[PDB]
């Protein structure tokens, strides 16, 4: 598994990777890691599968609850706090590892992280998963303040490409999403739209 | 390990057991006694475990006794141990299990005597002749190379005799003394214990 | 440790030593098995200390009851039945507990044995602790119905420091006490490095 | 394990319109036989049985509930069983306990009292039934009966030629089994009579 | 041991075969696999063999009785819940893989649970010991927009090839159809092998077994 | 322990001669670690072989093969190595590091083409060797071997272009299905005409079911 | 690690007035998949002695191997052949040999007394040999001895007539009785080898099962 | 398995059974559990097989050796010596043995009793096995120093008999063995199912 | 199980054992003898293990045994037990210890009567008296209250018979007769066994 | 630990860093992890110290021993052979990790990888060590043919500076060694000159 997540100015962008496995054998190489939980806001899951459904199903069903009352459009604090207490109370029997972007009217484009301990940072970008431990230098070196949103988009699709080569546990489809005021627009890539980097020979 | 034995015959039934309490290294008492009566005609013989015993033996005996005094007459010795193997077997599964061998010995006016037979997991079988402890290896060919349906009294206290004098020469524990009972129609009686000098 | 019991026909006697370890570290040299229940009955500590005391003033608590509310003294059997049944409950927990219970009563003299397995037996002779192996040879030797008291307190010290003498975890002082049909009675308290001039030592 | 610890086996075959069951009879701690006479077979009406091997006390509880059940079922509606309620009767009553289960494995042979044509079925430790159309086995010496049933049985068989392969079957099969043996019975079950019988073996 | 399932132009196709084993002793050789959960809903079901019976019947008795309150055809996303919810609380106690599919008002639909509370929405799927060559089949001779003497011929050979390569698998192929006006329950679709001639006999004669004892009881 | 693999490898008997085909790749657990090793051998003028398992003792066999063939290359006495002679070797050396607790992590592929007539073999870790008309090691037991018989059952007799079809098709699948793989392969063929290794391949794909 | 394996390869063997018969199935397996259908366990020692054996399959080529070894031994040291009773006395201690690492193959012997009868030895890893009339040892002894027992040594059966054996029977039977136990076991068929061992030589046939 | 020998004023008899078992099948029913190691020695297999065999055979070409040497038959004492003093350099490894050497010197009548552990004892009446201990209480209650042959065969073959009554590890056929001042002959080989009917 | 027990007098030796041997659930042997004689003047009695006792015991006896026919006189006690306690240590360092207790009592004509103990780990103790096995709780005591250096003959076989006495009461095994030897300075003599009904 | 050896025209570029850890507590900060075998021929050390030292004394002795006899400098695929076999025997060292580069005359700047086990391979550019998962991708978008003396000093001090801001078990100072045939260019980074990035 890797997950990406970036901010720019009006919005955010998400990315992800298309592969599942239990052990060496691949059980599905389409499946989808981006999962809404509102019109406006997004997750993006790791871990255990069953856990993470559940999980995000819960707090899709809470958070429409909560929505339908006070007739405002929610924020993204308050679904990753939701998922927060959630990965807390269960600690000791969850492994989970997720993250969490959307957009609001109050702040801008928001990111947050949520480990399978059960806290929660906001940062600027995010990653996780397996693979992400051969990209932890990549994302250091090129993110620079004033990123537009083609920028962000490339730039995520390159990083996950990155991971998908060196990690037997990652790969197939680049699922991509960006999420803006207006509206949001998914884009998926593969085969000759994925990018390539030449192999090193004597 | 302890010893019982039960010998079933045409109109009566014999009963017999060890008379040792030790822990370990040392017998602290020669004079014990693994016999509970639970009516006029029943006896129950118990064996295993320390403290399980005695409190299964009280509660069966407090149950068969309830049951005499609120009906107005007795339990039959197949009622008797298909109650016992019920609630054994019900404790088996709880958090209160009980270790325990068992002989029931019995006889009635309707069916006649019968000798049962109990596993510390309830099973209840049912035999003309029967024994507990490693000393039954010893015995029961005896028996089944001498025991004959239609035998009688005094030859039932031979053969028990015989296997138990084979005990004192193979079986490494002492056991020197012995208790021995009897039931027919009349009701338990009590015979001369089967001592051997030392 | 090591305590002995037997019962004749002017009474029952009882006797322990005075020693408590930890390891191979003696704590205490002056401890008193002996517990006095009652004026009545009387009791002995083997195995755990706060046991072997909790659960007898517990009993104590129950036979002050039980004579308030009945107007008749309790007996020894009804006394060792209460403990045990009381006892049994904690089965495979780690409770560690071995005793006698000894009285008079209308049946007469009294002494029982109780542990907490769950076994509970009558007898005329006990011996318990790390000791008793090495009591019992020489009370064996010696033993009558129709003993004088001088006679059985003499072979009640002599056990004890005979027993003393090879157990390492058994030692310091001789409490010799006595029961008779109207209460018991504490008798002496000798210290072993005395016997071993008086006896053949 | 803890099923091998007393013995024991029971096998199931079918005929033309009748149908036939058959088990041991001995009863031993691990080594060491204590009586003969022991019973495994048990009436569930006129024209259905049920037999059952493992651990004895299972065999006795399972027996017992189910007679306690089966009156009530009778007693309420007033009809005899047919065969496949008394299955899935069976089934729900094992799958209750899924965890401290009994530890048996049940056959069951009968007919239909309305056309009278054949059926068996044969249950696991939990469920997972096998109606089947020649034969079934239950068991610890279950592959000596799998290896005798096959050769025989051709498909259409009178009563006299069933009892005669069942027989043979079960004969050289207990024994080449050491926890089993030491007797046989068989029951055999027609539109209008039933038979029982016992078999010349080795008590050894 | 052996299922499969696949999606085609329009409806529904799904397989197994006819095996049990109880160790390494083969114990049935005609078991059914395909459960009915609706009119319009078929469940295939590998698995400890009991957990998975208890499960299809409880969802198909729940589905009765909410189309019963309803009013009109059930759905594949009700069932998938709940096998997901129930299989989810039992922390995976309860060995239940399916391939759960049918069709309702939308369009097809085919679905694969975990015994944990995990699923996919793939549109072939396969399970069970013999899964990895009944996919390779699939992976080489797939297409999509196929039609219904494609996709049979398609899954049986699938399941043919994870019988004659799998110790745990082998007899009568079965099948199954679900378009939006058939059903078609094919079962046995084929029979691939059979057993083999007798050369002789035995003598089962009569009269040849010793009896000691003999009882008669008469009828009505 | 093992700490550097490899994956499956394949196997295939036509009318003349033999082929083999195999990825390129030393992972370490989950890392593809390295993607440009060849872990195939060339012993003879009619003899191959290929190795899936720990690349140190295929190292090492392939050293003491070499120095073995060049051994009895030199003394000109009209003789010369037969594949059977190699399987029997190999299957030798096996049991006896087996049965002394010091096992080689490999299992091997055996193929070449005598005088009329070709072979292709099989060794695994503990000795156990056999021959077969077409078969394949690791995970490919699974995936692969079933198309290869399915088609070898209604035509047992293949030709060259026909096998490497086949070949090409079923390198593919592992690829999808398989984990520790790569898109790189070698693949080699033995004739009348000697040994011959191609260079690097790749397998066409299609996501077409990643919009559905 | 574990040095060991299992592959099945059910054997069957008869002793008959003048003749002897040694069956085999022809499979080879490794946990749920399948390596090959075309592997014998039946071999041919002298012109009047044939032996199976089943179980590891390394123990088993190794131990033929050696057998064949010191016959040639034994001829030379001793210009004759060696017997069926020496050559089972020689087993033992072959086998005895290993008792603290074992082999683990279930051997059969077959073939023709000293003068003119038949003889079958059956033996155990350790080395304990016992002559005996028939055995069907393997992976399913349990399904073929309960059944030979009884038309063979017409056990249980009152009012039968001895009837002594004789070849075609027993080779019909044979084929029944391994067509009949391929339906229950999972690690027996395909196919089915028998060698006939007669005054006048070693003969061979061969039948065909069912492909699972 | 079950396996008894006692001497008396005509010397020594030895009984044993015909039953091996793998776990709980019945590999086979015809064994041969009373060795032949001489014309005047016997022995008697318990345990493992293929040790009780190979290391008798072992003695049997010992004491050919010592024959031949000295010409002098060898005795039973130093045969079982021999026996004991071979297998104590295995202690602890797996071995597992239980032996009986029966046989008739210048002295008498002998019997001696020997196992993988160590412990070689004398005696008068032995038995081992799973079943020793159902046969000891027949071979007791019956057994007397001066007793005829035609007695002494029914006891053992009634003890053996009751033995694989309850045993399940032991059944099948009785072998008998009778040794003298010659040598040894065998007297018969009976089977259980013949025996019930002659019984009840 | 086992029991062995030694007493030295002022101009003699008496020394005493069961005779019995088991397998777990049977005494397969009622006159067994665990006695063994390394000369005309010295006994070892050994228990133990099962393959080891005699073992042991006989490369003892052969050494002296040598020694003699060799030198032309015999060995004194104090030296044969040492020798005995050094073999014995040695062996317990190499693959093959054995696991045995002893005593060796005996008698000599510059230094009188001599007891002996030894524990399996080559301790080499020296007493007026001593004994081995579980026993020796319920009989020791008893010798330390009524024993004396000046003891007779006919009251040190009293006091034996008091000991085997409370064997048999208290207890469980059955030991029911023993052998029992006596030193003296003209050689050994051999008593009615104590045998109890 | 953090090791890196990338290839150029000429000769090669060895980079390492300056700590050793034994547990949580740093018992050194300066230590040197670029071993010489030869003139011209270095290694790098990664894994256990002693082992590692042990290894490399005795392919020091062998290799000159082996050098006075021939007349003729040694190459690198000896040195790396004989470092295969020593590793292979005892594959109980949990040496681990060596890299090795040199400059011979036939070839020309060489690498090689020698990893845990007995097993050899040549590369363009290597890493090893705890910290190089986290600088993978960065070299796979970076590296290209073509290269200079400076630009691989420069990729390579890139490299270690990220890899050990992430990882804990690495830090300290920079140590770089640059090969060809001239001689050899030893030189360490500290402080301000150690490529910083922003957070």
């Amino acid at each position: 598994t890797t997950i990406m997540a970036v901010q720019f100015d009006g919005g955010v962008v998400l990315g992800a990777d298309s592969r599942t496995t239990t052990g060496s054998y691949i059980a599905n190489r389409v499946t989808d890691k981006l999962t809404p939980i509102h019109d406006r806001i997004f997750c993006c899951r790791s871990g255990s599968a069953a856990d993470t459904q559940a999980v995000a199903d819960a707090v899709t069903y809470q958070l429409g609850f909560h929505s339908i009352e006070l007739n405002e459009p929610p924020l993204v604090h308050t679904a990753a706090s939701l998922f927060k207490e959630m990965c807390y109370r269960y600690r000791e029997d969850l492994m989970a590892g997720i993250i969490i972007a959307g957009w609001d009217p109050q702040e801008g484009g928001q990111v947050y992280s949520v480990p399978m301990g059960g806290m929660m940072v906001r940062q600027s970008f995010a990653i996780g998963g397996s693979g992400s431990s051969y990209i932890y230098g990549y994302v250091d070196a090129t993110y620079r303040e004033g990123m537009t949103k083609e920028e962000c988009l490339q730039f995520t699709a390159n990083a996950l490409a990155l991971a998908m080569e060196r990690d037997g546990s990652s790969g197939g489809v680049i699922r991509l999403a960006a999420i803006a005021e207006s509206g949001v627009e998914r884009q998926v890539l593969l085969g000759d739209q994925i990018p390539k980097f030449a192999v090193a020979t004597l | 390990m302890e010893y019982l034995i039960g010998i079933q015959g045409p109109d009566y039934v014999l009963v017999a057991s060890d008379r040792v309490a030790a822990s370990n290294i040392v017998q602290m008492k020669d004079d014990h006694d693994k016999m509970f009566k639970m009516s006029e005609k029943i006896l129950l013989l118990c064996v295993g475990e320390a403290g399980d015993t005695v409190q299964f033996a009280e509660y069966i005996q407090k149950n068969v006794q309830l049951y005499k005094m609120r009906n107005g007459y007795e339990l039959s010795p197949t009622a008797a141990a298909n109650f016992t193997r019920r609630n054994l077997a019900d404790c088996l599964r709880s958090r209160t299990p009980y270790h325990v061998n068992l002989l029931l010995a019995g006889y009635d006016e309707h069916e006649g005597p019968a000798l049962y037979y109990m596993d510390y997991l309830a099973a209840l079988a049912k035999a003309p002749f029967a024994a507990h402890g490693y000393g039954a290896f010893l015995t029961l060919s005896i028996l089944d190379r001498y025991y004959t349906p239609t035998i009688s009294r005094e030859r039932a206290v031979e053969l028990l005799r015989k296997c138990l004098e084979e005990l004192q020469k193979r079986f490494i524990l002492n056991l020197p003394t012995f208790s021995v009972r009897i039931i027919d129609k009349n009701g338990i009686h009590d015979l001369d214990n089967i001592s051997f000098p030392k | 440790t090591t305590t002995l019991a037997f019962k004749f026909r002017h009474g029952v006697i009882v006797a322990a030593d005075s020693r408590a370890t930890a390891g191979a570290y003696i704590a205490s040299q002056t401890v008193k098995k002996v517990i006095e229940i009652n004026p009545y009955l009387l009791g002995t500590m083997a195995g755990g200390a706060a046991d072997c005391s909790f659960w007898e003033r517990l009993l104590a608590r129950q036979c002050r009851i039980y004579e308030l509310r009945n107007k008749e003294r309790i007996s020894v059997a009804a006394a060792s039945k209460l403990l045990a049944n009381m006892v049994y409950q904690y089965k495979g927990m780690g409770l560690s507990m071995g005793t006698m219970i000894c009285g008079w009563d209308k049946r007469g003299p009294g002494l029982y044995y109780v542990d907490s397995e769950g076994n509970r037996i009558s007898g005329a002779t006990f011996s318990v602790g790390s000791g008793s192996v090495y009591a019992y040879g020489v009370m064996d030797r010696g033993y009558s119905y129709d003993l004088e008291v001088e006679q059985a307190y003499d072979l009640a010290r002599r056990a004890i420091y005979q027993a003393t003498y090879r157990d390492a975890y058994s030692g310091g002082a001789v409490n010799l006490y006595h029961v008779r049909e109207d209460g018991w009675i504490r008798v002496s308290s000798d210290n072993v490095a005395d016997l071993h001039e008086k006896y053949s030592g | 394990s803890i099923m091998s610890y007393n013995g024991g086996a029971v096998m199931a075959m079918k005929g033309k319109n009748c149908v036939a069951i058959a088990a041991d009879r001995r009863f031993g701690i691990q080594a060491q036989l204590v009586t003969t006479d022991f019973q495994k077979i048990f009436p569930m009406g006129d024209r259905l049985y049920i037999g059952l091997a493992g651990l004895a006390t299972d065999v006795q509880t399972v027996a017992q509930r189910l007679k306690f059940r089966l009156n009530l079922y009778e007693l309420k509606e007033g009809r005899q069983i047919k065969p496949y309620t008394l299955m899935s009767m069976v089934a729900n009553l094992l799958y209750e306990k899924r965890f401290g289960p009994y530890y048996t494995e049940p056959v069951i042979a009968g007919l239909d009292p309305k056309t009278f044509k054949p059926f068996i079925c044969s249950l696991d430790l939990i469920g997972c039934p096998m109606v089947t159309d020649d034969f079934v086995v239950s068991g610890t010496c279950a592959e000596q009966m799998y290896g005798m049933c096959e050769s025989l049985w051709e498909p259409n068989m009178d009563p006299d030629h069933l009892f005669e392969t069942i027989s043979q079957a079960m004969l050289n099969a207990v024994d080449r089994d050491a926890v089993s043996g030491m007797g046989v019975i068989v029951h055999i079950i027609e539109k209008d009579k039933i038979t029982t019988r016992t078999l010349k073996a080795r008590m050894d | 041991t052996t299922i499969a399932g696949v999606v085609y132009k329009d409806g529904i196709v799904l397989g197994a075969d006819t095996r049990a084993t109880e160790g390494m002793v083969v114990a049935d050789k005609n078991c059914s696999k395909i459960h009915f959960i609706s009119p319009n809903i078929y469940c295939c079901g590998a698995g400890t063999a009991a957990d998975t019976d208890m499960t299809t019947q409880l969802i198909s008795s729940n589905l009765e009785l909410h189309s019963l309150s309803t009013g009109r055809l059930p759905r594949v996303v009700t069932a998938n819940r709940m096998l997901k919810q129930m299989l989810f609380r039992y922390r995976g106690y309860i060995g239940a893989a399916l391939v759960l599919g049918g069709v309702d008002v939308t369009g097809p639909h085919l679905y694969s649970i975990y015994p944990h509370g995990s699923t996919d929405k793939l549109p072939y799927v396969t399970m069970g010991s013999g899964s990895l060559a009944a996919m390779a089949v699939f992976e080489d001779k797939f297409r999509p927009d196929m039609e219904e003497e494609e996709a049979k011929n398609l899954v049986s050979e699938a399941i043919a090839a994870g019988i004659f390569n799998d110790l745990g698998s082998g007899s009568n192929i079965d099948l199954c159809v679900i378009s939006k006006n058939k059903l078609d329950f094919l079962r046995p679709y084929t029979v691939p092998n059979k057993k083999g001639t007798r050369l002789g006999r035995y003598r089962c004669e009569k009269g040849t077994t010793a009896v000691l004892t003999e009882k008669i009881t008469p009828l009505e | 322990n093992p700490m550097v693999t490899g994956t499956s490898v394949l196997g295939v008997k036509f009318e003349g001669g033999v082929v083999i085909a195999a990825d390129m790749l030393g992972s370490y657990g989950s890392l593809a670690r390295f993607r440009n090793i060849s872990r195939i051998m060339r012993v003879n003028n009619s003899t191959m072989l290929g190795a899936s398992g720990d690349y140190a003792d295929f190292q090492y066999l392939k050293q003491v093969l070499g120095q073995m063939v060049i051994d009895e290359e030199l003394l000109g006495d009209g003789h010369s190595y037969s594949p059977r002679a190699i399987h029997s070797w190999l299957t030798r050396a096996m049991y006896s590091r087996r049965s002394k607790m010091n096992p080689l992590w490999n299992t091997m592929v055996i193929g070449g083409y005598a005088d009329g007539e070709s072979f292709l073999g099989y060794v695994d870790m503990l000795g156990v060797a056999y021959e077969a008309p077409s078969l394949a090691t690791g995970y490919g037991a699974y995936l692969a071997q079933p198309l290869l018989r399915e088609v070898l059952e209604k035509q047992p007799v293949l030709s060259q272009t026909e096998a490497r079809d086949l070949v090409e098709r079923c390198m593919r699948v592992l690829y999808y299905r398989d984990a520790r793989s790569y898109n790189r392969f070698q693949t080699a063929t033995v004739t009348e005409k000697g040994v011959e290794i191609e260079g690097p391949l790749s397998t066409e794909t299609n996501w077409d079911i990643a919009h559905m | 690690f574990s040095p060991y394996v299992f592959n099945g390869g059910t054997i069957l063997a008869i002793a008959g007035e003048d003749f002897a018969i040694v069956a085999s199935d022809t499979r080879l397996s490794e946990g749920f998949s399948i390596h090959t259908r075309d592997s014998p366990k039946c071999y041919k020692l002298t012109d009047k002695t044939v032996i199976g054996c089943s179980g590891f399959h390394g123990d088993c080529l190794t131990l033929t191997k050696i057998i064949e070894a010191r016959l040639k031994m034994y001829k030379h040291s001793n210009n004759k052949a060696m017997t069926t009773g020496a050559i089972a006395a020689m087993l033992s201690t072959i086998l005895y040999s290993r008792r603290f690492f074992p082999y683990y193959v279930y051997n059969i012997i077959g073939g023709l007394d000293e003068e003119g009868k038949g003889a079958v030895y059956s033996f155990d890893p350790v080395g304990s040999y016992q002559r005996d009339s028939f055995k069907a040892g393997g992976s399913a002894s349990a399904m073929l001895q309960p059944l030979l027992d009884n038309q063979v040594g017409f056990k249980n059966m009152q009012n039968v007539e001895h009837v002594p054996l004789s070849l075609d029977r027993a080779m019909r039977l044979v084929k029944d009785v391994f067509i009949s136990a391929a339906e229950r076991d999972v690690y027996t068929g395909d196919a089915l080898r028998i060698c006939i061992v007669t005054k006048e030589g070693i003969r061979e046939e061969t039948v065909s099962l069912r492909k699972d």
